[PDB]
Parts: structure tokens; sequence; C-alpha cells
């Protein structure tokens, strides 16, 4: 009554509220996902982390305070933003912004999954991921924001959201980390984002990114991405629960391993070579060959352990896993060829492997020296680094029959005459348009699904235009309006200008005209 | 221990020799080229703006070409087909609160921790002893409980918005608005769970509240509106407008502020105002951002303003009628409460409705050129007040 | 030959000239449908403006959508295609078409064509999106059945490509 009440101090803990969450949803005929899908996520699917809105915020705010303390107080006092090796400081312009678009699109992908789920707990797991991917978007931004303030070359750290549009390396990133996350069956997007991008690739990504960064004097990136890792553990649990939620739908047995095989090939096709390249070539000090990192996490831990436990819900190991393992050894070296050859279309300053780097490459990738090593040394000899040389190696490739093609599906560059990786050129004409495909899995995707894969490539956009005009149009210059953001060396002097590019006369051809 | 280039002598020396003795550019403002909304470019705009990789054929985008991978059939990753409204730049929107992820979770974390200290102390105080028992058990537990399903339904209407919408700042506004709505629903349940610890026999199960939400006439109008805004449409601007600017600003404001918060301070309820304080704080934060999107950016677009106001007026006409009927159904709850002159009598409900509709006319209707006769709306709803 | 700049060129400019002459909803509807049939999807009639058609499409959309709000009664914005057809009737027609499709090649062309003909502003956004989602569900179910059953050699003949080069 009005005089006697239990006055023990009590609150309400998150899991006390969370146990009633499933009952917040109610039945009505129109309570059904809006997105096209072959699958139905089960009504009673639970989630693993019993988090409510207030507990989510408390959790993450506490992570932020630690992270921002380290960055804005301690690392600034140390001057650590300019104690990064230039090779690595340049590589983070690309690594952080490319990863940022994967964080950003993962907000939209997680919302789409939230829409596909019918159980309130499953919607809630995806919602927590929606919020985290906003956090991660702004964390990647904050890396490049901080470099822009404290590192000796802010250009490209300070404008990648527009300067990325100049180059072909960004197109491939959009497939794996943007479009591959949000365009298709929500379940296909889930295996792209959660079962593969997160449960397969986010552990090796974070371990490698933070280990390569700290090896090269970068303590900004470990501070952020070690915080990102704590969130990403929960997202792998979302990918697991997507497979659980559809396990008893008969459509799962018809379709799921097709979506997973396609998604795994999609992710590995670019994620494998682009990170391998950015790590080993954008570094001075070497940590562990990317191939070993890929083997341990992708082949053994994910393809073995993760995929194995998922057999309880009908998951098979991807048929394209063998082909992807052969790619993991050479495909990033192949990509390095194109990335160095087309350096003026990027937004980072590049360094050819020195003698120590070449010994490292040859010792861990025996065969590198006689092939890539000879090529890189020839380019250096021809004036790769020298702004008076009129030399850009993309033109050397053309002169010597080493044509560059773009996979219509993955946007990954392909140089068949020099590639040691998996893959082979197929050139088809369909309805008055020529298409280059570069592997059995993507070619199947294009032949069955031609309307999903209509991306214009850089040779089609830039055909017959001169390189310096393309760069200037795309704002690929420093604040003086003439010096390039991108450079073929990491020294403080003899930086290339639009005029030095124009001297070379690089004009884009149509690589398929000959077929 | 692993070697670190910051502290390892050999590597620190190699790095120091490699670092040039001067900056290679003086432009240190991250994404300097964003057009600032206010006097100086803000951290909020730097971290958020142009994260979305739109091409030039989605208004405002900086990229080019088709998407790399589209839906079966050809639906683009993001496309102009996603909404009826049109603008010269989808990136124009700015949250006046300037919320990127960090300040957003920082503020809600304060509320998260302070709430539990409050509850531990309120239970220690014994302050529940003075609540009107009829209010506590027959009105608050049942009908405030049932109201969580409005907040929850409004939360879920955002799922397709988060997927479909066309810019980064808009995406941030919608996702934070969504979390705040499911927060409201979870806080209503937290309050009921809390009381169940202080009042023996008080049932905090959602059974009866859900029964009320799904079948009681008092909520059938609101439920029909919520079901339509959530699962009936996919135009993500329609969802945002109908959700926050019409339904939640009329029905939801009346239910939360004029009924449960106001009448709590008429029936001796020292607890519920702590919880409605948070939902109403979230309402005003959400309103600032909704207002900027639909008023500043869309209704006043230099090329498509008249166009967009045509659709906004048509949506408002429709969703206002739905909300008026929701309130007509709802004010039948007054027949269940103890009479309090000036609060629960017909005059009192009239003034409550005049505030809600009067404020709405100022806050929303007049800004898009939607004509509304406040007395007509008040009288329409009051027709549901029992004699 | 030589491409013009990405965002400002004579092709985009010439098409904006044509778009400005559109003065009625019927005329603009015929224009955008002829445009999408001629220049969008893998079954387009022409790739001549491949790198400009998507932006040009956006401008046609903006013109037709403004003509709709200026010319049509508000109810027609909600219920009708700008063809004058009832939007729910179009949805019914096309959902039924794709459900009677007998192969993935049949279904894909029904779905693509529905988008070329009825993409907003022609069809109301809400009707269009739920029709597109229903069609996509059916197209995926048929495409993703026995997805690896046909060898690449056979898939090429089914798709009808002209094979110009196969490496190695
Ligand atoms: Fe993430
Ligand atoms: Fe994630």
């Amino acid at each position: 009554d009005a005089l006697k009440v239990n006055r023990a101090p009590v609150g309400v803990e998150p899991q006390e509220v969370h146990k009633w969450l499933q009952s917040f949803n109610w039945d009505f005929k129109e309570n059904r996902t809006k997105y096209p899908t072959k699958y139905h996520m089960a009504n009673e699917t639970k989630e693993q982390f019993k988090v409510i809105a207030k507990e989510y915020a408390r959790m993450e705010a506490a992570k932020d305070e630690r992270q921002f303390g380290t960055l804005l107080d301690g690392l600034t006092r140390l001057g650590a933003g300019n104690k990064v090796h230039p090779r690595w400081g340049e590589t983070m312009k690309v690594i952080s912004n490319f990863l940022e678009v994967g964080e950003y699109n993962a907000i939209a992908a997680s919302a789409m999954l939230w829409d596909s789920a019918t159980a309130a707990e499953q919607k809630n797991g995806y919602l927590a991921q929606v919020l985290d991917e906003i956090r991660h978007t702004h964390q990647c931004a904050f890396i490049n924001h901080y470099y822009s303030k404290h590192y000796h070359d802010p250009a490209g750290h300070n404008d990648a959201r527009r300067t990325r549009a100049i180059g072909p390396l960004w197109k491939g990133m959009k497939r794996v980390f943007a479009d591959g996350f949000i365009s298709g069956d929500a379940v296909e997007c889930s295996v792209n984002l959660q079962l593969v991008g997160e449960a397969c690739f986010t552990n090796p990504l974070i371990v490698a990114v933070t280990e390569w960064a700290s090896a090269n004097g970068d303590e900004i990136t470990p501070t952020v991405f070690l915080s990102v890792e704590t969130d990403e553990l929960r997202h792998m649990a979302n990918g697991y629960q997507t497979v659980v939620s559809i396990a008893n739908d008969p459509a799962s047995a018809k379709f799921l391993n097709t979506d997973l095989n396609n998604a795994f090939w999609t992710q590995q096709k670019y994620f494998t070579p682009v990170l391998g390249y950015l790590f080993e070539y954008g570094s001075k000090f070497k940590v562990e060959p990317w191939v070993k990192t890929w083997n341990r996490w992708v082949y053994e831990d994910w393809g073995g352990i993760w995929i194995g436990r998922l057999g309880k819900y009908g998951v098979e190991s991807p048929a394209s896993l063998r082909d992807a393992k052969r790619d993991a050894y050479w495909a990033h070296h192949d990509l390095a060829l194109a990335a160095y050859a087309m350096w003026p279309l990027g937004f980072a300053r590049l360094a050819l492997p020195d003698e120590e780097d070449q010994a490292w490459f040859e010792a861990n990738y025996p065969g590198w020296a006689d092939h890539y090593g000879k090529i890189f040394n020839e380019w250096k000899k021809l004036g790769y680094e020298d702004p008076k040389s009129g030399f850009i190696p993309y033109q050397w490739l053309l002169a010597n029959g080493h044509d560059v093609y773009i996979d219509r599906v993955s946007q990954v560059p392909f140089i068949p005459s020099l590639a040691k990786g998996t893959g082979s050129l197929r050139v088809h004409e369909f309805n008055g348009k020529k298409h280059s495909l570069t592997d059995d899995w993507g070619e199947r995707q294009w032949l069955i699904e031609p309307e999903r894969y209509e991306c214009h490539n850089v040779f089609e956009q830039y055909e017959g235009r001169e390189l310096s005009e393309v760069i200037a149009e795309g704002h690929g210059v420093r604040s003086d309006g003439k010096t390039l953001i991108a450079q073929p060396h990491t020294r403080g002097d003899n930086l290339w200008t639009l005029e030095d590019i124009k001297r070379a006369g690089c004009v884009f051809p149509d690589p398929l005209a000959k077929f | 221990v692993t070697k670190r280039g910051l502290t390892d002598p050999e590597r620190a020396a190699i790095i120091a020799a490699a670092v040039p003795d001067h900056a290679l550019d003086t432009q240190r403002k991250y994404h300097y080229f964003i057009q600032p909304r206010w006097k100086r470019l803000s951290e909020y705009e730097q971290l958020s703006c142009y994260a979305q990789p739109n091409p030039d054929w989605i208004a405002g985008g900086l990229d080019w070409g088709d998407w790399t991978q589209k839906f079966h059939g050809g639906r683009p990753s993001w496309g102009n087909e996603s909404t009826e409204l049109r603008t010269t730049d989808w990136y124009r929107h700015r949250d006046p609160a300037r919320r990127w992820h960090h300040p957003y979770v920082k503020d809600k974390s304060e509320e998260a921790r302070y709430t539990q200290r409050f509850l531990a102390a309120y239970s220690s105080e014994g302050s529940i002893r003075t609540i009107d028992p009829y209010w506590r058990d027959e009105i608050l537990n049942k009908y405030f409980g049932a109201l969580l399903y409005s907040e929850y339904g409004l939360f879920n209407a955002h799922s397709s918005v988060g997927r479909d919408c066309l810019s980064d700042t808009i995406r941030q506004t919608a996702v934070f608005a969504a979390l705040d709505k499911v927060d409201n629903a979870q806080m209503i349940q937290m309050e009921r769970l809390f009381i169940a610890k202080l009042v023996p026999g008080f049932d905090a199960s959602t059974d009866v509240p859900k029964k009320i939400w799904t079948t009681d006439p008092i909520y059938s109008g609101a439920r029909a509106t919520v079901q339509e805004i959530w699962q009936g449409v996919q135009d993500w601007n329609e969802i945002l407008w109908a959700g926050h600017a019409v339904y939640d600003a009329t029905f939801g404001q009346f239910a939360r502020r004029e009924f449960f918060q106001r009448l709590a301070t008429v029936y001796g309820d020292t607890l519920t105002p702590f919880f409605t304080a948070q939902s109403q704080t979230y309402f005003q934060t959400t309103r600032g951002a909704i207002d900027d999107l639909f008023v500043y950016c869309l209704a006043n677009d230099s090329e498509f303003g008249a166009h967009n106001r045509t659709f906004l007026n048509a949506w408002t006409e429709h969703y206002l009628a739905s909300s008026v009927a929701a309130l007509k159904d709802f004010v039948g709850l007054y027949a269940k409460v103890e009479k309090v002159a000036g609060a629960t009598d017909r005059a009192g409900v009239s003034e409550a409705l005049q505030r809600v509709f009067g404020d709405w006319k100022i806050d929303y209707a007049d800004k898009i050129g939607f004509r509304v006769d406040v007395d007509q709306k008040v009288d329409a709803v009051l027709a549901g007040y029992k004699n | 030959a030589k491409r013009e700049p990405i965002h400002d060129n004579s092709i985009r400019t010439e098409w904006e000239a044509k778009i400005a002459k559109l003065t009625s909803v019927d005329q603009a509807t015929k224009f955008i449908q002829d445009f999408r049939l001629a220049y969008t999807s893998p079954f387009r009639k022409s790739y001549d403006i491949d790198v400009d058609y998507q932006y040009i499409e956006r401008k046609i959309e903006e013109k037709l959508s403004v003509l709709k709000t200026e010319k049509l009664p508000v109810a027609d914005l909600i219920t009708k295609a700008t063809t004058g057809e009832d939007a729910a009737a179009v949805e019914a027609t096309w959902i039924a078409k794709i459900k009677a499709a007998k192969s993935k090649y049949e279904a894909e062309r029904i779905h693509i064509e529905f988008r070329q003909l009825y993409k907003p502003p022609v069809l109301p956004v809400n009707v269009f999106l739920r029709t597109d989602a229903a069609l996509g569900t059916v197209l995926m179910e048929i495409r993703n059945t026995d997805y690896y059953g046909t060898p690449l050699e056979g898939l090429r003949k089914e798709r009808g490509v002209k094979v110009l080069h196969l490496q190695a």
C-alpha cells in the first residue's frame, strides 16, 4: 500500500528487457519483407547477444573514449602521425578509404537484412550491425582525417571520396565492398557481407592491417581497427544466424550453396589481390607473406572450422575454393604490375621494391625476381620515378604486347600475357557490345545474369582521351592545381605535374578493338 | 613482443631518414571541398559527407558509370526509382544536431547509465507508494504498455529506408531515428518490468498490452496507420514523412505527451515522467533532422520544390486523415480514467488536441503549404470522446 | 573514337535539348519508353550513348515527373501509370507474365522489359517497387536452380554470344 513497499535497490538489466523483445512483433497479413528473395527467415530465430538500444550505446561509447584518447591525446603528443614510413602512410590513403565504402554499404546491407528477418531478435541483431557499420564508416574516415592533419602528405588522405573515382582499382572495390553487399537476394548479400566478408576475411584483414601498420610505424590504424574487431565478432554471429534462420526452408537446400559459392568467389576475386598488393608493396618492413595469412585464415580456419560447423545447416565448402588458393599466391603480384603501371590514375604515392624488398619477395615467392623483379627493374631503368622521362609503364605494356583488360564482372584488371595467377581471357560479342571475362566463375555469372553486370570500365569511359586531361578533370591534383596527388616515388622532391604526365602522351585505347 | 616501427631503434631511424623535411601539401582539411552548411566545415560533415559512392546520374554524386553489380532484373544498388521526390543534390541534408556515430552513442550512453542509477535510487526511495493504483494497474500498465507497439512499428518502418535512401547524412538521420524508436519501446517495457519488482501481483508480461494493441478499439486506428507506414509503402521519403512528420507528430505526441506524461502528473505518478522525458527528448532531436530533410532540402529545392510539395501535400492529406482517425479511436480511453477537471474532461482533451494540432500546423503544415483548419481536426477527434 | 569529358559533353547536351521540348505527360511517357527500349539493358537496341544514357535517363525522369505534378490530378499520381493504365492492373499483368514464363531466358526478358517500360516516373514508385521485387523473386528462383548444370560452352550458345577469343 501507501506505507509499505520493498525498498531494496534494483534496476533492470539489458537481458531482462531483451527476453520480451521477440514479443514486440505482431501478426498482420502485410508483415513481410519488401525485398526479392528465394528464402524465408524463420519466425522464431533468436540472436546471440541480448542487447537493447541503451546497452548498445553504453558498450560502444566506452570503446570510443579509449580510442579517441589514444589518438587525440597520446599519439599527437608523440607526433606519431609523421613517424609512419611514407610507403605505408601512402598505402593507408587507399586501405582506409576502400574499407570505408565497405563499412558504408554494410549499413545498407544490414538494414536490408533487418527487413528480411521476421523474428524481432533477428531484426535486432542486424540493427546492432547497422549501427556498428556507421561507427566503422566514421572510424575509417577518422584515420584519413587524422593523417590529413598530422602526416607529411595530406593530399589523397583528404579527398579520396572523389579522387578514388579516377582509377581502375576503385572499380573492383565497389564490386566486393559496395555493390556486392546490397544488390541481390538479401541472403546472397548476407553471404557476401557476413558469411564471407566478415566471417572469412575480416579476421585476416584486421590482423594483417594492424600488424603491417605497426611494423611500419603506424599506430593510428591499430588503435581504430582493433576497436573495429570487437564489433565485427558480433557480425560474424549475424552471418551464422542468417544460415540458421533459413535452414528449414527447402529453398535453402536448392539455392544456398550457389549463393555462397558466388559470394565467396566475388569477395576473394578482388579482396585477395588488392590487400596482398597494398600490404607487401605499400610497406617497407615486412610482417608475414600475405599468402601465409590467407592460407591460415581463409583456407584453414574459415574453409575448415567455420564451414565445417555450418554443415549442420546444409552449408558446403565453396567449389571455387581451390581456384582461389592458387590465386592467393600470385594474384596480388599480378595486380601490383597493373597498379604500378597505371599509377597516375591512383591517389597514392608508390615505391618500387628496393633491393631488400626484392630479396624478401624472391625468398617468399620464389619466381618473383625473374618475372616481376625484372619488369620493375626495367621500368626503373626507363625512368619510372623521373618526371622528365616521359615514361609511364602502362605504355610499355602496350608496346610489348602486354595488354590490360577489365573483367566485366569483378572489374579486376587482367594482363593475360604476364599473369601467373588463375584466370584466362574470354572475349564475347553480345548485341553489338564486346565483353572481356577472366575466369570460369565470373563468366558463368555474366552469361546467366547479363543485366546485373553492365559496369562501364576505365578504357570505355576514357577511350582516346589523354591521361593528364582525365586526371585534371577528376581533381587528381594537389592544392597548387598542377602537381599530381599520385606519384611513382615517395621522396619529397621531383614530384610529377600534369605537364610531366602530358609529356608521356598516354592515350587510352579500346583493348577489345583487336578482337 | 612484436617489433614496432614507432619504438624500434633500427626502424625508427630508417623511417626518420625516409620522411621528407617538409609537407607535400598544405591542405589539411579532410574533404575540404564539401560545401559547408554553417560558417566552418564541421567534423560531422567531414566524417559523413560523400561516404555514399553515388554516380553523377543520382543527383549530387561525384562518381561515374553504372554500378558493378545490380539486382536480378536490373534494379540498381541505389536508384532514382526509390522515391517520388526529386532534388538537385541528395547530399544537401544536414542533421542540425550534427550527429555522427560518436556523439550519438555518447549521449545515449549517458542516458543508459543514468537511468539505472535513477532506478536503483527510486526503488530505494519507495516513491512508488503514492501512485494512484487504478492508474498504475488499469491505464499505465495496460495502455502505456500497448503503446510500445506503436514505437516498435515505427522503428521497423525504417528497415527499407536504411537500405534504399540516397545519401549518407540522410542514412544517418534515419538509422538514429530508428534506434530511438525501438529505444522508446524498450524503455516502456523496462518501466513495466521495474514496477513489477516494486508492486506484488503487477504483471509485466506483454500479453495484455499486445492483446490491447492488436484488438482494442482504442488502438485499432493507430495500428492500421503504423501497419501501412511500415509494410504498405516503400518510398523511403514517404515513410520518413508519414512516420515522423504526420503520424508520430500528432498521434504519437498526443499519446506520449498529452496522455501518459501529462496525466501521470495528475495521478501521482513520479516514475513515468522519467521515461517520457527520454522519448520526448528523442522526438525533438528527430524532428530537427526530419525538418531539415523535408523543409530545407526538398520542399524548398530550387528546381523541384513545387514538385515535391505536390507529393508531400498528398501524403499529408492521406496520413493526417489516418492519424485523426487514430486519435478519434484513442480518446475513447478517457472514458476509462478518473475525471480530473481541465485534464480528462472534454474541455481538457480539447485543449490537449489544440496544442497537438496547433503545434503541428506551425512545425509541419505551414512549412510545406498544407492548409489545415485546427478547429476542424480537434472537433473531428473530439467526436470520439464518450458522453 | 575519342570520348568527350565524363560529366559535360555534346551528347548529354544534345539530349537535354530534346528533353526541353517535351510539353505533355503522354509525349514524355512515349519519349522515356522509347529511350529505355533503345538504350538500356543488355537487350538495348543501341550502345551508341553507353557512357551517357544513365545521366540522360535521369533528366528525362526529372522532366516527366515535373510534368506529372503540374498536369495530373493528385489521385492519378497514386493510382495510374502515365500510360493512363491503372497501376495495379500493370502489376497484375506483369506478375502473371513472369509466372507463366517457361525458362530463365523467358523470365529475364519479361523482368527487363517491365523495367524499361514502367520504371518511375511512368509507374508509381510504391507499385513499381513491389512489382519489381515480385518479378525478381521469380527470376532468381528459376536462374538459381541447377545453376552449375550447364557447361560454359553450352551457356554461351544459349545466351547467343559470338565468341571472339578464348585464351589458352
Ligand atoms: Fe565493419
Ligand atoms: Fe561488419
